[PDB]
């Protein structure tokens, strides 16, 4: 009755409880102590990746309203954004169809 | 989902039996609920002969739009086609 | 039910089906084989094309997506079934109106 | 607050189908079944949580809560559950599809058996705006066939041979099939390995043979789970949406179907319910898969733990398709066959609104008419919505009631949810207070338009939709002019009638399948009603050229002839 | 108060075909934005006018016409520089609760932005000032300076069910204000 | 539903109040609502089943905002009575007044008869000018007074 | 009319057709499904047979076209009206 | 237990199904570039090649100039692969691949700086320290830096002079090499066009027939392809040039991209002195760490020299790739060293005296004896192919240093009987039920338990023995087998997705810190964190800041597992 077949080596309480562990649980060695060159290194990673998005090269954007305040007459401008056009690139490692963007 | 203007229209001239079933279901159902008709009764309570009345009448209105296969279409109102 | 013991409905088969396609009668078949059978009001999600109840996505768990449509209770359990095995029939919608 | 909601009427545009991942089978699972049993004697035999028959997953009676939505059986839409398989199975549905993707990579070192450049010429042309059924066969069967021919991947040179299954439901591979009189490095380790093998055995040497490349379930999940998304769409398993991996296409997680799906009959046989054949099979694979997941953790014999396995990919197969060697009822025994699921509910099904009994004649009864009983349509009724035009009939017919044939059956008022049945409650008020949107289930009156259906239903004319006219007898009456349409012979044939509930239905009905429509064959033309033998014996009767009427003798036949 | 246009599709029942079609129509949007908040777009009062009617269009199994409509609408919509005469009703020692005539009037205030000197306290103390204050349910004025517009409901029926039970942000458009100028917060305060 | 542009051309504070007051004219009447009607329509669902519920509060509750006097001060309603030629005789001061912004709805309803309140509605008022052009715009602005 | 005689058999059937619940209330259901639900197929709705399935309005005969109420709007009702504040803050510039 | 709405929210359970190789990938760019180009590139991963209409009719974004500027960005950052396939009856247009190597520029940044800090020779000195690896910064910034950028931008001339000089050493390293076509086109296209010219440039009637004629083609297409892959790879033509009374000077019209193969060798020589720094003392430990840098500047190429991913290896005569590549190892005489040659760069530090114990001054006799004891050592770290004079072979190292990487990673996973039972069937080929027995000798129920427990990965091959003609692998007993290949495959998907989750868990924490991480990263906020700030947000903002210190650490432990698993 599919219910009589049980190995020997085999208990019947281990079964029958299922569920596993919601996530499987091995502690990995690689979360050792910090070191000074390692923080330094987590410094490095964070100046890295912000310093290409404080660069133009993002290109991932997809009060805004149709009155312009007083205020914002005669108010500092946020940043003139070097456009990608504006950065000057080497024609040759660049294709015909990427031409077409930049200011030539 | 361009229509053909009504000075040039393809398609028959003539209500078709398909044409003229739908027409007169869209119209009862209408009627069944409560819609006015600009037909004489005459003691009918029938939606479906009320319609029928009307579609004699040539007083039901609605406009038919025939799409082609091409995806546009042209509206036949149901007075100018002819049964 | 299939019985005159149990109150049971006569079955429209598929040659009546057959018929009625025949005779070009588009409505008629859907009150015979849906109004009149079995019209379950299902709750679809837009997004991804699964069934909901109380207008709860309970995949997407949003509720924003779920639309309201009347579909034979065939149809909803055969879509069940299918995702009982490892097949997933997701429905597209589109409006009827908008032109 | 009250802020906008916005409803707009939508349809089913298509179908994508595809397989749920172990991603989406959890997200729409709410209840995780774990324990092999659906009741116990502790709980006096009511269905508690992780069970097979978990109230999570729906209820099997109208006098219960699901726990989930809260909802009995007539509201509860049925709620999925999950299960989790320690060491996978292979897909019974998807087992020719992991043959065919097998045969497209190499094993070795999970790359495709194609070359980066050569078969992108047909991936180019498969972006073809017309493109059909035949054309993605083809041109699939021709990738297919090219990577069988394919013998040395180009990441690592194996070879790769056939990729059948067992002489079972085992996968073997043939590394070896295309070699001879050849020598190579692997060769060499081969034979090295197997002449350890002999330098131990007094008996191996027989069974050396065959023991070829085995593709187990876990085995081509861990080498599915090795291709990269480059590589999918030659496969043919469009990779952009997730679920899209081949590795979600191994038996996994097992979705639990709804309660709703599988019900369980209440007092059969024993005063317990009776649970059914899938809930039956899904409780045995939860306790082979608690089994399993002991053996993990303790050590089992894996000999003894291959029986156990493989009992799996047997008795999962049953569940889907029962074809291995059988009474049991599958999900696709479920859908395949005559009584089965599409045949027998999907397109042509049982019908409310309908009635069959015994077919005699009527010559008194117009062609466009059919005799009705005042029984049956003192039970057959239609959806009467009152408007302004309408009210006061509607009213006469409620205070009528259901027990005098011009009357009705229920009352379904405008802003209420459940219809009023007419048998109790004082009709006259409801009369009086019937709204402009009220629904009356008015019976079956004159000139009400019915279908009219003999079986078999031959050509588009064995049904057709007539005028209904009551009469006191217990048969369909039916004009012997339209016999010949319906094949019918009044010698006990029974024949079915429709009542149309929609006033759309109903028009379509009667303007588009009506006996006067419907004068001639659509095979021909020809006219189909027409006069019988009676009729046309008594017409030949009536013009022999011997028939002379005097003037009483004329008018009395005119008489009757109106 | 500001105008925006709006396409939508309404739904004129066969009831209502006898009645002007313009009005019909005017009726069903009024019906579906008659004191209603459009998400992230404002509070509606009522509709303008109309502009583009196309021919109504019918689904094989209702019998009502279906129209698509672009329209006109009135929304309430201050942005930065608005003032406005607001009638308080609540108090709170969280930023007084100001509210209008029944129009709208869960916006809040916070102190911070007001006077930097008005505090509250646990006796039920109305304000101190290094010299003039104000009662409750009285004169006020204030400023518009950001708009939140809370769009986020991911409740599942169980909980919802629970809720009922036992029985927030309850807009979805809101104002905040500010009395940083002399002589914001009251009308009357010389002269 | 979905919104072509969220912002439409402005309205000035007494086009909105004749709107309003012409909606009430033309149906919904405050003074005939108060009356009571034992027949009604007779319809099923009110007169010519129709009603006005959520429109009537929302329809009152601006107008009578309006109708409140204009908080310049701690007699009339306060918008009552200016005619289209009356704003329409304006354009001489109003129009050369410059400003450089769309500010004109705030003065128009409210916050006459003070210094700081332009100085509110315009920011940097003073700086931009301080000298003579800050009285007669509250004259004229007071000018319905 | 495919270019080669297809039979009315299961195999001619698969002509162009993709129509996966069509083919499989035809004949052979779960062998198809599995391979639609394999290769992703992404059938249309178009079929007599699947709309009758889905309870959709087949496009033939009643369903073969639209009915369309004429709104009877004319076109001075529909111009924007009683619009000078935008004007006087334009010519205000 | 644990509820269904409760897992796939904390227990990531719809991460699981990700395909490694597209999940990392999406995720680098996502975090780097932008979401664009992360789709961009996600989806040129789900479809190796595609036009920029395919990317248009495939994703939301179907506007050209915004799909334009997305893909330039990508393509500087060296990320995109294209090709201008013609057809010659009508209009052609490009297709795009993507540059798998060129992600590693994003993602080995900060071990690439730490490598251009630790290497250079002189580095005590701090603004020289800085500044080079503010021009490193930059360059992989930038992509491809310009000195006739750099040197307008630089406004005293003196630091301009160093900018030109630092460049010349950085050419010379291979840190910096001359970017070209061949950084931007697939290996097997290249072959494909090199190898259908000699198809063609055949006159017809030839004695030779079909087999001798492609024999001669595919050997001429070899030869060119090693030329034009073996002229730009080492190259000074940038650098040559000298004026006129001046220093040399590269060419400032060219671009300067920085390499990555070079750094990728000093990176393995760092994983290699690491190795010997776990397996012997620091005695003669320190003695290797140097060893390999005088040869790891020239080392050959690790993996494949790109004649063996753009072609099929081979089917008859397989040996011939493996046999050269060895050939090269051995005839080339650059790596060859003797004693006296690593004399001349040993540091004043090393003493090398107490090193040697003979029996129970840089002198060059016992280099040579550390060089000899290299070489007989179990592990071949060098051979002699005369006396006195050796060279770093990799025709055998390469199997066996990953066999032990691969198995102590077990080992690190397992318990000691479960790296124990690997070790058998590992060096017992083809094990058996009671072969783990007679080899293992240890307690049955827990060698099995650790069995199962290692069944689940890539790690052992399991057979099936048909007793009959149908194959029941439970009528008779079964067999063990090695089949290393998936075990080696394995550790690729798994460390490639442990990276994704760590990069996944990063940008998620930085989109739920959005604003807090904004008011954070201001010039006038940075160097001023302890004043203008709340209490409560500032200790929020401290400790975040340390999850995220802990997080960059975690990801640096787990750099040092993948790029060896990365080689052939
Ligand atoms: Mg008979
Ligand atoms: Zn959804
Ligand atoms: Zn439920
Ligand atoms: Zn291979």
């Amino acid at each position: 009755n599919y219910m009589s077949n049980l190995p020997f080596g085999l208990g019947y309480g281990d079964v029958g409880k299922n569920h596993i562990t919601e996530f499987p649980s091995i502690p990995l060695p690689i979360n050792g102590p910090i070191t000074n060159k390692e923080r330094s290194l987590a410094v490095k990673y964070i100046n890295f990746g912000k310093t290409v998005k404080d660069g133009p090269f993002y290109t991932g954007s997809m009060t805004n309203d149709g009155i312009e305040r007083y205020s914002d007459k005669y108010l500092k401008k946020r940043k003139i954004g070097i456009s990608i056009d504006d950065h000057p690139y080497n024609l040759n490692l660049f294709p015909n169809e990427l031409y077409n963007v930049m200011g030539i | 989902e361009k229509a053909i203007p009504k000075d040039q229209r393809a398609t028959t001239p003539y209500m078709t039996k398909y044409e003229r079933a739908r027409i007169l279901g869209t119209r009862a159902l209408q009627i069944s609920m409560n819609a006015p008709v600009f037909v004489d009764l005459e003691g009918e309570t029938d939606p479906l002969r009320i319609a029928m009345k009307e579609l004699a009448e040539k007083k039901i209105p609605l406009v038919i739009r025939r799409y082609l296969p091409d995806g546009s279409f042209e509206d036949w109102s149901v007075e100018e086609l002819i049964v | 039910t299939e019985g005159r013991s149990r109150d049971g409905g006569l079955r429209l088969g598929e040659m009546e089906r057959d018929c009625v396609i025949a005779y070009g009668a588009s409505q008629l078949l859907l009150e015979r084989l849906m109004i009149s059978s079995d019209a379950f009001e299902v709750d679809v999600c837009d997004k991804c094309g699964l069934m909901g109840y109380s207008g709860w996505c309970t995949t997407c768990k949003s509720a924003e997506n779920i639309i309201k449509m009347t579909i034979p209770y065939a149809a909803k359990l055969l879509f069940q079934e299918l995702l009982s095995m490892n097949i997933a029939p997701r429905l597209r919608l589109e409006d009827i109106f908008q032109q | 607050k009250e802020v906008v909601v916005s409803e707009t009427p939508k349809r089913i545009k298509g179908l994508e189908f595809s397989a749920l991942s172990a991603a989406d089978i959890v997200a729409q699972s709410e209840v995780e079944v774990s324990t092999r049993d659906l009741f116990d004697l502790e709980k006096d035999r009511a269905p508690k949580a992780n069970g097979a028959l978990d109230p999570k997953m729906g209820v099997s009676s109208s006098s219960l809560e699901c726990a989930t939505c809260h909802g009995n059986l007539a509201s509860c839409h049925g709620h999925f559950g999950h299960l989790k398989l320690a060491l996978p199975v292979f897909h019974i549905g998807y087992f020719k599809a992991t043959i065919q993707i097998l045969q497209g990579i190499c094993k070795n070192c999970s790359a495709i058996l194609l070359s980066e450049t050569d078969k992108r010429q047909f991936l180019h042309e498969l972006r073809r705006p017309g493109v059909d059924n035949l054309r993605r066969m083809g041109i699939l069967k021709k990738i297919l066939d090219q990577c069988k021919k394919q013998r040395r991947c180009l990441h690592c040179g194996a070879l790769n041979g056939v990729v059948k299954k067992a002489a079972a439901l085992k996968i073997i591979h043939d590394t070896f099939r295309w070699v001879g009189k050849k020598s190579a490095p692997e060769k060499d380790i081969w034979v090295g390995e197997w002449k350890e093998v002999l330098a131990h055995n007094p008996e191996l040497e027989r069974y050396v043979k065959r023991c070829m490349d085995d593709l187990n379930p876990l085995k081509t999940l861990n080498l599915f789970k090795q291709i990269k998304s480059a590589d999918c769409e030659l496969l043919g398993i469009d990779a952009t949406v997730p679920s899209g991996r081949p590795e979600t296409y191994i038996w996994r997680y097992l979705p639990a179907p709804p309660v709703c799906i599988r019900p369980s009959v209440m007092m059969q046989d024993s005063p317990a319910s009776n649970e059914d054949d899938l809930t039956v099979k899904l409780t045995e694979i939860v306790w082979t898969s608690s089994l399993i997941k002991a053996g993990l953790d303790k050590g089992i014999s894996i000999n003894n733990m291959m029986e156990h396995w493989d009992y799996l990919q047997l008795t999962v197969a049953m569940y889907i398709n029962s074809d291995s060697v059988k009474p049991i009822r599958g999900f696709c025994q479920r859908l395949k066959g005559k009584q089965g699921r599409f045949r027998g509910n999907l397109s042509g099904k049982r019908v409310d609104f309908s009635g069959r009994t015994v077919i005699s004649p009527d010559p008194n009864l117009s062609i466009d008419e059919v005799a009705v009983p005042d029984r049956v349509a003192k039970v057959l009724t239609y959806p009467e919505k009152v408007t302004r035009y309408n009210r006061h009939k509607l009213q006469e017919l409620i205070v009528n009631g259901p027990n005098v044939h011009p009357g009705a059956n229920y009352l379904l008022k405008r802003n209420e949810d459940a219809r009023r049945n007419l048998r109790y409650g004082d009709r006259m008020k409801l009369a009086k207070n019937l709204q402009i949107g009220d629904v009356v289930e008015r019976h079956l009156e004159d000139g009400d338009v019915v279908l009219f259906n003999r079986q078999p239903s031959l050509h588009r004319l064995s049904i057709l939709s007539h005028y209904a006219k009551i009469r006191p007898w217990r048969t369909f009456r039916l004009n012997e002019c339209v016999c010949t349409p319906y094949n019918a012979d009044f010698d006990g044939d029974e024949m079915n009638l429709h009542v149309p509930q929609t006033e759309e239905a109903r028009a379509e009905a009667i303007n588009l399948m009506g006996v006067k429509n419907n004068l001639l064959t659509p095979k021909s033309g020809e006219p189909i009603i027409a006069a019988t033998q009676d009729f046309i014996t008594g017409s030949y009767l009536i013009s022999h050229k011997d028939s002379f009427y005097d003037r009483a003798t004329l008018t009395q036949l005119l008489s009757m002839m109106s | 108060f500001i105008l925006s246009k709006i396409a939508d599709l309404v739904r004129i029942p066969p009831d209502q075909f006898h009645r002007d079609t313009i009005s019909a129509i005017t009726h069903q949007l009024n019906n579906k934005f008659a004191n209603k908040i459009i998400p992230n777009v404002g509070l509606c009062i009522t509709i303008y006018d109309l502009l583009t009617v196309e021919e109504g269009q019918l689904k094989p199994g209702d019998g009502s016409s279906y129209i698509n409509v672009t329209f006109r609408a009135v929304v309430f919509k201050p942005f930065l520089g608005e003032i406005v005469t607001g009638w308080i009703s609540k108090c709170t020692a969280e930023g007084i609760k100001v509210s209008l005539l029944g129009i709208f009037d869960d916006i809040f205030i916070p102190q911070n932005m007001l006077f930097e000197g008005c505090y509250y306290t646990p006796e039920e103390s109305a304000w101190i000032w290094p010299k003039l204050y104000f009662d409750v349910n009285e004169k006020i004025r204030f400023r518009i300076e950001r708009e939140v517009f809370v769009d986020v409901k991911p409740k599942s029926p169980k909980e919802r069910e629970l809720e009922e039970r036992a029985q927030e942000k309850p807009p979805a458009y809101a104002l905040l204000g500010s009395c940083q100028t002399d002589g914001m917060g009251l009308v009357s305060w010389w002269e | 539903m979905k919104v072509l542009e969220e912002r439409n051309a402005f309205l000035s504070d007494y086009e909105v109040l004749k709107f309003l007051t012409d909606l009430e004219k033309k149906h919904l009447w405050d003074q005939k609502s108060l009356a009571a009607l034992k027949k009604s329509r007779s319809k099923g669902k009110q007169n010519r089943p129709y009603n006005h519920p959520e429109l009537q509060g929302i329809t009152r509750n601006v107008v009578n905002y309006l109708s409140i006097n204009k908080n310049f001060i701690n007699e009339k309603s306060g918008i009552s009575k200016m005619s289209d030629e009356s704003f329409a005789e304006l354009m001489t001061k109003l129009n050369s007044f410059k400003l450089f912004k769309a500010e004109k709805l705030q003065i128009v309803n409210q916050l006459p008869a003070n210094m700081v309140h332009l100085y509110s509605i315009v920011e940097e008022c003073d700086a931009r000018f301080d000298e003579k052009t800050i009285e007669e715009m509250l004259e004229i602005i007071s000018g319905y007074a | 009319y495919k270019g080669e005689v297809l039979g009315i058999t299961r195999f001619g059937l698969s002509k162009m057709r993709d129509s996966v619940l069509q083919l499989a209330s035809f004949e052979k259901t779960t062998d198809h499904l599995f391979d639609a639900a394999f290769y992703m197929k992404k059938d249309a709705v178009e079929g007599v047979s699947e709309c009758i399935i889905l309870g959709q309005t087949m496009s033939i005969g009643t369903g073969s076209f639209k009915v369309v109420k004429g709104t009877n709007i004319s076109e001075k009702d529909l111009v924007p009206k009683r619009c000078l504040f935008e004007s006087l803050s334009n010519e205000a510039a | 237990l644990v509820t269904p709405e409760d897992v796939m929210t904390i227990s990531s359970l719809e991460q699981r199904t990700l395909n490694p190789d597209l999940f990392l990938y999406k995720e680098l760019v996502k975090a780097h570039l932008g979401e664009r180009a992360a789709s961009v590139i996600g989806m040129l991963v789900a479809l190796g090649r595609l036009s920029v209409r395919e990317l248009v009719e495939k994703i939301d974004g179907m506007d050209v100039d915004s799909v334009k500027t997305t893909l330039v960005s990508l393509t500087q950052l060296r990320c995109v692969k294209y090709l201008q396939e013609t057809a010659i009856s009508g209009k052609k247009t490009t297709y795009y691949y993507y540059n798998e190597e060129g992600i590693h520029i994003l993602l080995y940044s900060g071990l690439i700086i730490d490598e251009i800090i630790t290497q250079m020779r002189v580095n005590d000195e701090e603004e020289h320290k800085q500044l080079v690896a503010e021009i490193v910064q930059n360059v992989i910034s930038l992509g491809s830096l310009t000195v006739e950028d750099y040197l307008s931008s630089v406004t005293s001339d003196s630091m301009k002079y160093t900018i030109s000089s630092l460049f010349v050493q950085l050419c010379e390293m291979g840190y910096l090499i001359q970017i070209s076509k061949l950084h931007y086109t697939p290996i097997e296209d290249l072959w494909q066009f090199l190898y259908e010219k000699h198809y063609k440039n055949i006159p017809r009637n030839s004695p030779l027939s079909d087999l001798k004629k492609r024999s001669q083609a595919k050997m001429n297409a070899k030869t060119d392809f090693a030329k034009i892959i073996n002229k730009p790879n080492e190259l000074s033509q940038i650098l040559t040039v000298d004026p006129k009374t001046s220093l040399r000077i590269v060419k400032p019209t060219v671009s300067l991209t920085i390499n990555l193969d070079r750094f990728m060798k000093g990176r393995r020589s760092k994983q290699l002195i690491n190795l010997a720094k776990t397996r012997v003392g620091s005695v003669t430990a320190q003695v290797y760490k140097i060893a390999l840098r005088l040869t790891e500047q020239k080392s050959p190429k690790i993996r494949d020299p790109l004649t063996q991913t753009g072609l099929l290896q081979d089917l008859e005569e397989a040996k011939s790739f493996q046999d050269e590549a060895e050939l090269v190892e051995e005839k080339t005489p650059g790596l060859t060293f003797n004693a006296i040659d690593l004399a001349r760069h040993l540091p004043a530090e090393l003493d090398l005296r107490g090193s040697l114990l003979s029996r129970k001054p840089h002198s060059a006799s016992l280099i040579n004896s550390h060089l000899k004891i290299l070489a007989s050592s179990n592990f071949p770290f060098l051979n002699e192919t005369k006396p006195g004079v050796y060279y770093v072979p990799y025709s055998k190292l390469m199997p066996v240093l990953k066999s032990s990487v691969y198995e102590y990673v077990i080992a690190s996973t397992l318990g000691p009987s479960a790296m124990r039972l690997s070790r058998c069937i590992r060096d017992n080929k083809l094990v058996s039920e009671k072969i783990i027995n007679s080899t293992a000798l240890m307690k049955e129920k827990d060698i099995r338990s650790t069995l199962a427990s290692l069944i689940r990965y890539n790690s052992v091959e399991i057979q099936e023995v048909p007793r009959t003609a149908d194959r029941s692998a439970s009528r008779a007993v079964f067999l063990f087998r090695c089949k290393e290949t998936h075990s080696y495959n394995f550790m690729r998907q798994n460390l490639e997705w442990n990276m994704a989750n760590l990069l996944f868990k990063k940008e998620k924490l930085k989109q739920e810190n959005s604003t807090l991480l904004k008011k954070a990263n201001r010039d006038d906020v940075k160097g001023r964190e302890n004043e203008l700030l709340l209490p409560s947000e500032l200790n929020q903002l401290k400790m975040v800041n340390e999850r995220e210190l802990n997080v960059f650490a975690r990801l640096s432990r787990l750099l040092s597992l993948w790029e060896v698993f990365q080689m052939a």
